[PDB]
């Protein structure tokens, strides 16, 4: 689980 | 509060008076919560991600209360693994990357 | 140093001699890198956020210089819309969240 979020 | 990163960033909020747990991340512009109803003032807006991008409603003054302070920020509802409190809360916050 | 999240917290690390911007990132338990080519060695691996999950390629014990910290760690390689350095990575370097 890896949050990038743009 | 300091957090070390040892164990993932988790924390609770209130959202409008409703409990979650969210994950404070600095790689997240936005914040993005799943599995509350916040009504229907929305505007829709899409956000993407490492595995692509997600339809998402976006709620604009949110009541929210986490770390004691209590922020009024933008929030965003779409389907997330894991809720999200992005730089926009963070900044409000006043936290800080620390090295 | 402090990063004060009114910008994307991004930086220039070196995987092994060559340089990279990462953005630091709490929200992320794993590394993930695109571009560059580490070699045969490596476990395939399937990481997930927003949108989706995406396959990559572990690396073990890659050779890391960030913010004048110079470590040795877990690099995972992958399409990744942007390169993160994520907790395994902040953790070795004694950077924390602080409020």
């Amino acid at each position: 689980f890896v949050f990038l979020e743009i | 509060p300091q957090f070390s990163l040892w164990k993932r960033p988790v924390v609770t909020a209130y959202i409008e008076g409703q409990p979650v747990e969210v994950l404070l991340d600095t790689g997240a512009d936005d914040s993005i919560v799943a599995g509350i109803e916040l009504g229907n003032n929305y505007s829709p807006k899409i956000v993407g991600g490492i595995g692509g991008f997600i339809n998402t409603k976006e709620y604009k003054n949110v009541e929210i209360e986490v770390l004691n302070k209590k922020v009024r920020a933008t929030i965003m509802t779409g389907d997330t693994p894991i809720n999200i409190f992005g730089r926009n809360i963070l900044t409000a916050l006043g936290m800080s990357l620390n090295l």
